[PDB]
């Protein structure tokens, strides 16, 4: 029989679930034409149990719902008699604790019934709607969202009306409510275009005797609001009153779940709207301010994120009715020990204060900067930080300031964790006094100079730290005693073995030795750099990273104060950090390395790089020749081209092509600038362009690239044509990296010189005898189309027309 | 040249309602000063439309030995931030720039 | 060689380019139709052209595009 | 051998190893532009890889000042897959 | 073969020379191009630049 | 600004230094000249007059009455290799056209 | 030498042009473009004058130029197509009165090429989905969506790479809420390029055609070609979703043409001409520029024709089909590079030679002893009509501009002492030699 027939060959599924990815192709492709003649008659019998089978996995479910949507939309009738069979195998995924169950049963069945007939979706799934199981109900409602996303709403709207206007069952009308709120979960913004149809669905059941259906549809508020936030500036005042109504005489995770819709209601809508509806709702809010749910306190808090943070509200508002109940039942231990209050609470009480000041806020949480659960005043820290440095500390006042302080003080004390937590709020808090602290430098660095003095090494750190946050107001107390404290005690702990606190230490003492200048340093860096010498030592990124730094400040601005022999050993030990497994301190050698160049004359230290160019083993060497390149940026380079050039004759390998690289980078440094050398740079490339060998000539390239991208735009094209005449014939060759240089080469030289100059030096082999010369220009022509493609058009040859073809162009020609 | 007495000038005038001056320099002073103007101009500012100002000046043959007067006139329409951090690498006023912008047109041009 | 695959992939990627075999035709009949697409993008050779003859804009551009499909003659063999 | 299937707005990683070269130019210095890939060359478990090592995306390809200048840097994901 | 038809297909240097309308030109590498007539007008074009040498070598290029 | 019209393209110009005389030489595509415009106007109005019934339904001075100024009314100038031409001689400070050169057809 | 290059007076023809709300107002502003430039002017409705607010450099060329509004956002942000690989969105600020990037994407090289995107850039009516697309082979589409704190996003693009492929047009077609989708026109050198005798070069038929989106496969689909009977220039978008139906007026030769997929059996009209004219037996006709006016009452387009002759048009329409089409005569204006139809009654007539011009409608054109057009009219014959001087447009505003600047000479040839410039300027019967002078007047 042809039926069982089309099945035995429709089980190439075969073809498709094992096989080469060739196989693939051709069952994929054959079926993908013969989904019609195929159908999906036998299909959908082989396929269900696939899709139910316990153990296919992630991408066989991607591939088989690939197949089911392409093939569905072939045989948008040719799928028909199976319709019943897929819904109910399928039916409980929407409503599944698997968001892409959701997910993929949702694209489904949107495009079952959008190639299939509404008809039999209805008729078979309307008398599930008043049935008596909640499961079944939440399943089929579920997959009523699932089906609204494969057709559209419109085709149903009244039928949804008749599910929810239902007077025989609330069964059913929570049904349809659920269903509701479940394509405001699924579509989302997909909603505006009917807004209010589904709020017309709704209005029957917040007034409901039945607490579930009631609640449900509070929730499906909620929804809504959530998918219609932000646009949705028009109709919303037909429904307002049965929300209003329902919030005080409803009870429930509806509720809360409301008030973050109603949040969505304070946000739109205005004074003699926003003021009533807000002032009535804020008895509601001081009742839920003691709520112990957590999607409550969500919901509650964001309401009044945006509902006392409007300017319907004035701050007395807030100040006598909000925040005696707020602080009351949410400033417990238990909203800091909770994962998501110690946040939200915060995000909402920082608004407040956006709101109504620091004044009464900061007062209202004072004195949980000396609770029990540290977890707390960790809190109130992350908070007040966060507070003071958006808004200042100008609302501050004196008594407020000062147990701020101290609660900060202790806070960090008592720290027991390793956290940024109250570094953050520290650096803030102080940050934000600006100028008001003053009078309590002596009390924070005793603190922390005390703590400096500690034996285990982690609260030793921490000290370290916070000197370094507070480093520069530790400069606007101007306090004597107290700068010249953590001046002269952090030169003591520079004998720290942890380097994650030398390291710190390092940085904090930068950080003073920045507004302080030199010749005023508590320690002087007479003392200072001789100390610190012995620890470039250290072998480990963070602290030799901060090290060099503050060696580098002191040798760019101390210089005088150390001596050239100083210096002169310092280089000679950094010609050996080239070797780091770190490029942050490869990149920090070369800076220093300029620097000294600056400070002590150039040729020094240039004699001492070209004696490391000797070496072998290439990340020393061209580290060195990065070094190069940098010495002659900035001591200007005919101090340094003389030496290179020269140097270029050593008859070995790895330094010729250490000068070579290194004027790569320096006409990279220079651009323009090579504007000068150019000239004197010349005559040694064409020197090395005729032969010496093939790394003579790759690198001889090099260099011509970078030199006519740094002096594209200042007329040095007499020379770059020159060296073309020696370039160019290279191109014929092989080896990969010769030839690659030579092309690089080329690139450059394109923009440097423009295009019609190197179409000329293209043109002739291009329809030449041979294939290898055919094939290397149509290379080179290709590169220069590529890029520049449109210059070219005024540089084209004249190629004379023949019999039966026109190729002259006399549109360029024309006169006028 | 136009004004009286104004050093001379090159007028070239578009086919699309467009009129304008090429006018030498007289100092490697100016010169470099407007170089380094626009070579910091094009790498902080670049143009609206996506495109690269060296390659839309060189679009066919390369620039040679012209300053892109229309560029560097825009530091004036350019931002506090920015036109602070450009005249510090010249270690110039923003005053001494503006001035130094202005009064080149002021030399040849209205 | 896999250089290759991407390379006559890149000969697919841009048309207009080359290779060592590259037929006058072809190399010529690419430049023009490149041309053709430059006068339709440059709103002011348009006017140059719609100027030069007696005609008008949207006049210029239907010659432009009708012209090219076979600009330069007809193909090699 | 290269993706190259054209870029997108999805940055590159690198392994640790590879750590601090150019993609192509296979530099060690003054990287100016970030890197981009192809949504095939991004999905799934070639999220956050090494372009080069295919070790674990911790830090960010990048593109030295001389691919920038010639503009091979505007061809897109170059995944050596 | 068909090597053998286009390669009698392939003309004198004397053809070439006196078909071309600038004579200078011709060489034997055009005369071995598969369109010659083509490679004489690109080689007699203005401004544009000839191959180099040492193609043909067997030494390198500067060996 | 101030602005002087002309009615053919201008192409190009000299100058008059005993005068301050400005010589234009204006020219177009695609256009007849002064004397064929007129010529093939009325010619037409004549195969127009033929349609043989009433006779009595004239046009043709309405035709000839009728000019559509083409400074708006766009130019009545058509054809594909048809030119037309003129000299002028103008002032340069006031737009008296003291001279007008009117060309052959094609020329 | 060492030069310095300055710009005295801008260049002052216009290209292309916008119309929007781009300060967020229901006062609508103009973007135009310049050659290199892009300035923006706010048409004043008091004494109807137009103030250059701002006007910008860009350093390349503006290709393309089309602005576009979110789903319901109030601002009008502008999608520019220029010269380099790049697609990019601005925006107006007011405050700082500065053009702001929102949006940058690369997708290729830089220059005029042929086969990089660039030269058509179209939009979806609504606000989802921008299309780019070349002259051959290569089109994308981007799509739009607003983030959470609404500031625009933009994510990777689509493909349509369609080899030996031109395109004449492309446009985005009036869907509701369905997938976007687009027409382009289309032709096949294909063939035409492997016949030695020329044959293929004619009998090869433009194909207006629709590529679909679908957003929730995320990809482009080609849903619908049909060949069309004659090449003809563009594609007029007819206002659809809930306005109006969909389709597309095919602007072709002698002929505009209402055509959609579905049901719809395609509708034609000839173009009425001007009678007893002075024009060459051979001359065509084109539809050169259009401008739809689409306001809450109706709909109606504006299409122009060479000799500067505007036209009307709206749509005879049953329920879901419309039926036929009816053109007359509004007036004749000269002609454009461009028309901004706004409201508050004017409409931006951008000259394409000399200066440009801001009119003001006076009558609907309609219901007039002007005749009557139509698409159901039979005949065997044409139509025609017979000019005049402008009736239901009145000449607020005439802004100068040199394009084209012919000729030059610089002199002082007047007394004074100081030089004028005298400029041979302007096409054809609207050219002139025209003075300038450092003086104001
Ligand atoms: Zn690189
Ligand atoms: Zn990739
Ligand atoms: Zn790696």
């Amino acid at each position: 029989p042809e039926e069982q027939k089309e099945r035995k060959i429709m089980k190439l599924l075969l073809k498709i679930k094992n096989g080469t990815p060739p196989m693939r192709k051709a069952a994929l492709r054959q079926i993908t034409d013969k989904a019609r003649e195929f159908g999906a008659g036998p299909l959908f019998n082989q396929i269900l149990p696939l899709l139910m089978s316990p153990t296919l996995e992630d991408q066989e479910r991607h591939l088989l719902v690939k197949v089911i949507d392409r093939i569905l939309y072939k045989l948008d009738d040719l799928v028909r008699p199976y319709v019943h069979k897929i819904l109910v195998v399928i039916e409980p995924l929407l409503i599944d604790e698997d968001y892409y169950a959701r997910v993929e049963g949702r694209e489904i069945i949107s495009n079952l019934a959008k190639a299939a007939g509404l008809a039999t979706m209805i008729s078979t799934m309307r008398p599930d709607i008043d049935n008596m199981d909640e499961y079944v109900r939440n399943t089929t409602a579920r997959a009523f969202a699932v089906v609204a996303s494969a057709l559209g709403i419109p085709s149903l709207l009244p039928f949804l009306k008749a599910v929810c206007k239902s007077k025989k069952s609330w069964q059913a009308r929570h049904t349809g409510i659920k269903i509701v709120q479940q394509i405001a979960i699924l579509m989302g913004c997909a909603i505006l275009p009917h807004l209010r149809s589904l709020v017309e669905i709704i209005e029957h059941g917040l007034v409901d005797e039945q607490q579930k259906v009631r609640t449900i549809s509070a929730l499906a508020i909620a929804a809504l609001a959530e998918a219609a936030t932000p646009y949705g500036i028009e109709s919303f005042d037909s429904v307002l009153k049965p929300l209003w109504k329902g919030i005080r005489q409803h009870r429930g995770k509806g509720l809360a779940a409301f008030l973050k819709a109603i949040g969505y209601l304070i946000p739109l809508m205005d004074a003699e709207y926003a003021n009533y509806y807000t002032r009535e709702v804020m008895l509601i809010l001081i009742r839920e301010f003691q709520s112990p749910d957590e999607e409550m306190k969500k919901i509650v808090l964001k309401v009044v994120k945006q509902c006392c943070g409007t300017d319907g509200v004035e701050a007395n508002y807030i100040k006598t009715e909000i925040l005696p109940p707020f602080f009351k039942h949410f400033w417990q231990h238990r909203m800091a020990l909770d994962r998501r209050n110690y946040r939200q609470l915060v995000d909402t009480t920082v608004e407040l204060a956006n709101k109504v000041g620091a004044a009464e806020i900061i007062s209202r949480i004072v004195d949980d900067l000396k609770d029990e659960a540290e977890q707390y005043r960790k809190m109130v820290m992350e908070t007040i930080e966060k507070i003071m440095g958006n808004l200042g500390a100008a609302d501050i006042d004196h008594k407020l300031e000062e147990q701020l302080i101290d609660g900060i003080l202790y806070a960090f004390q008592e720290q027991t964790t390793e956290d940024s937590v109250m570094l953050n709020g520290f650096g803030t808090v102080v940050n934000a006094l600006g100028k008001r602290v003053k009078p309590y430098l002596p009390q924070i660095c005793g603190t922390v100079l005390w703590r400096l003095n500690n034996k285990s090494a982690k609260v030793r750190q921490q000290a370290a730290d916070l000197i370094s946050r507070t480093a520069v107001v530790m400069k606007t107390c101007q306090e004597e005693k107290l700068m010249g404290h953590l001046g002269v005690v952090l030169y003591e702990y520079l004998g720290e073995e942890y380097p994650e606190v030398l390291g710190s230490i390092l940085g904090a003492l930068k950080a003073i030795v920045n507004v302080i200048g030199m010749h005023k340093m508590t320690p002087p860096i007479k003392d200072l750099l001789p100390r610190l010498t012995p620890i470039l030592k250290n072998r480990h990124e963070k602290v030799q990273e901060n090290c060099i730094d503050l060696v580098g400040r002191i040798a760019d601005r101390g210089a005088e104060y150390v001596s050239a022999r100083e210096w002169m050993r310092i280089c000679f030990e950094l010609l050996e950090l080239l070797k780091a497994h770190k490029k942050a301190i490869r990149r920090a050698t070369v800076n220093t390395f300029g620097y000294i160049a600056k400070a002590i004359g150039p040729h020094d230290v240039l004699a001492t790089l070209l004696n490391n160019l000797k070496v072998q083993e290439r990340q020393n060497r061209v580290c060195t020749t990065v070094a190069i390149a940098i010495v002659a940026e900035t001591c200007s380079p005919f101090t340094v081209l003389p030496a290179l050039m020269n140097e270029y004759r050593v008859p070995e390998l790895n330094v010729q092509n250490g000068v070579l690289k290194s004027l790569s980078f320096l006409f990279e440094y220079i651009g323009e600038m090579g504007k000068d050398y150019i000239y004197a740079v010349t005559p040694l490339l064409e020197d090395a362009l005729m032969d010496r060998d093939l790394v003579h000539r790759q690198t001889a390239s090099a260099v011509v690239q970078h030199m006519s991208l740094g002096v594209y735009g200042f007329g040095c094209e007499d020379s770059l044509n020159h060296l073309l005449n020696y370039v160019w014939p290279n191109v014929f060759e092989t080896s990969p990296h010769v030839i690659q240089a030579v092309m690089g080469a080329l690139e450059g030289l394109r923009v440097a010189i423009g295009p019609c100059r190197m179409l000329q030096y293209c043109l002739q082999g291009l329809f030449h005898p041979a294939r290898k010369v055919r094939d290397v220009y149509w290379k080179i022509y290709n590169s220069i189309y590529i890029g520049s493609q449109d210059a070219l058009i005024a540089h084209y040859p004249r190629i004379y027309n023949d019999d039966k073809n026109t190729y002259i162009r006399y549109e360029l020609d024309y006169i006028l | 040249t136009l004004i009286p007495g104004g050093s001379e000038s090159l007028v070239y005038t578009t086919l699309s309602g467009g009129i304008g001056i090429l006018v030498p320099f007289t100092s490697h002073e100016d010169h470099d000063f407007f170089q380094h103007v626009e070579m910091h101009l094009r790498s902080e500012h670049p143009p609206l439309c996506g495109r690269d100002h060296l390659s839309f000046r060189s679009y066919y043959f390369p620039v040679k030995n012209v300053i892109d007067g229309d560029l560097c006139e825009q530091f004036n329409s350019m931002e506090p931030n920015k036109q602070k951090n450009v005249s510090e690498e010249l270690d110039r006023t923003p005053p001494e720039v503006s001035k130094k912008l202005e009064d080149i047109r002021t030399r040849y041009a209205f | 060689y896999t250089i290759h695959s991407q390379l006559e992939h890149l000969q697919s990627k841009y048309i207009g380019t080359g290779h060592a075999d590259t037929t006058k035709w072809e190399w010529l009949v690419n430049q023009h139709r490149d041309s053709y697409c430059s006068y339709m993008g440059h709103f002011d050779l348009l006017n140059y052209f719609a100027i030069a003859e007696n005609e008008s804009k949207a006049r210029v551009r239907f010659n432009l595009m009708e012209k090219m499909l076979q600009p330069c003659g007809p193909p090699a063999d | 051998i290269f993706c190259r299937k054209q870029a997108g707005v999805a940055i590159g990683r690198l392994c640790e190893k590879c750590d601090g070269k150019c993609v192509i130019c296979d530099s060690y210095v003054r990287p100016c532009t970030l890197v981009r890939i192809c949504d095939e060359c991004n999905y799934g478990s070639y999220q956050g890889r090494c372009v080069i090592c295919g070790g674990p995306g911790v830090s960010d390809a990048y593109y030295c000042k001389e691919c920038t200048i010639q503009e091979k840097d505007r061809d897109g994901c170059p995944k050596i897959v | 073969s068909k090597k053998k038809l286009r390669r009698m297909n392939r003309f004198t240097v004397a053809e070439l020379k006196q078909l071309v309308a600038r004579p200078d030109v011709v060489e034997m590498h055009d005369v071995t191009a598969q369109d010659p007539k083509l490679l004489v007008h690109l080689k007699a074009t203005r401004n544009s630049v000839p191959v180099p040498r040492h193609w043909c070598f067997k030494r390198k290029y500067l060996q | 600004q101030v602005a002087f019209p002309l009615q053919y393209t201008p192409r190009k110009f000299v100058i008059h230094p005993e005068s301050n005389n400005l010589i234009i030489i204006e020219t177009d595509h695609n256009a007849y000249t002064e004397a064929t415009k007129a010529q093939r106007k009325q010619q037409m109005a004549e195969e127009m007059v033929e349609a043989a019934g009433e006779l009595a339904a004239e046009m043709a001075a309405a035709f000839l009455n009728e000019n559509l100024p083409e400074s708006i009314f766009g130019a009545p100038k058509a054809g594909n290799g048809q030119w037309a031409s003129v000299i002028r001689v103008m002032n340069p400070i006031q737009g008296n056209t003291l001279d007008l050169v009117q060309l052959e057809q094609n020329e | 030498m060492f030069l310095y290059n300055l710009t005295l007076q801008r260049a002052t023809g216009i290209s292309f042009a916008i119309h929007g709300n781009f300060s967020g107002t229901k006062q609508q502003e103009i973007v135009v473009s310049r050659g290199k430039i892009l300035e923006l002017l706010r048409p004043d409705p008091n004494t109807g004058k137009v103030h250059t607010l701002l006007t910008v450099e860009v350093f390349g060329v503006i290709r393309s130029l089309m602005a576009f509004r979110l789903t319901g956002g109030t601002k009008d942000y502008i999608v520019v197509g220029s010269d380099s690989g790049r697609i990019v969105i601005l925006e107006y600020q007011p405050s700082k009165n500065m053009f702001e990037k929102i949006h940058q994407e690369t997708f290729g090289k830089s220059g005029c090429r042929r086969i990089v995107p660039g030269q058509f850039l179209a939009v979806d009516p609504k606000g989802r989905a921008v299309m780019i697309s070349a002259i051959e082979k290569q089109k994308l589409v981007y799509i739009l969506n607003r983030d959470a704190a609404a500031r625009l996003t933009i994510s990777s693009p689509l493909e349509a790479h369609k080899a030996n492929t031109l395109v004449y047009h492309v446009v985005g077609v009036d869907v509701g809420f369905e997938n976007p989708m687009f027409a382009c026109l289309e032709m096949d050198y294909e063939e035409a390029d492997n016949d030695p005798t020329g044959e293929a070069a004619a009998n090869t038929q433009q194909t207006l055609t629709f590529y679909e989106l679908d957003l929730g496969l995320n990809h482009v689909v080609r849903k619908y070609s049909e060949p069309l009977e004659e090449h003809g220039n563009f594609l007029i978008t007819v206002p659809g979703g809930s306005d109006g139906p969909s389709g597309v007026l095919i602007c072709s030769e002698n002929y505009i043409t209402y055509k959609n997929f579905g049901d719809q059996p395609d509708i034609r009209c000839p173009i009425p001409r001007r009678r007893n004219d002075l024009d060459d037996p051979e001359r065509g006709m084109i539809f050169v520029c259009s401008a739809t006016h689409k306001t809450k009452s109706m709909f109606f387009f504006l299409a122009q024709t060479e000799q500067g002759d505007i036209f009307k048009i709206t749509l005879e329409t049953d329920e879901d089909m419309v039926t036929e089409i009816r053109l007359k005569y509004f007036d004749t204006v000269p002609v454009a590079a461009a028309m901004c139809v706004l409201k508050t009654g004017f409409l931006f007539v951008a000259s394409e030679f000399g200066n440009h011009y801001l009119y003001q409608i006076a009558h609907l054109g309609d219901d007039d002893e002007e005749p009557e057009f139509s698409s159901a009219m039979p005949l065997e014959d044409t139509f025609f009509f017979q000019p005049r001087p402008l009736k239901n447009l009145v000449l607020v505003d005439e802004l100068d501009s040199l394009s084209p600047i012919l000729f030059c000479q610089i002199a002082d040839l007047a007394n004074e002492d100081t030089p004028q410039l005298y400029v041979a300027c302007g096409r054809g019967p609207r050219s002139s030699l025209r003075v300038l002078r450092h003086g104001l007047e």
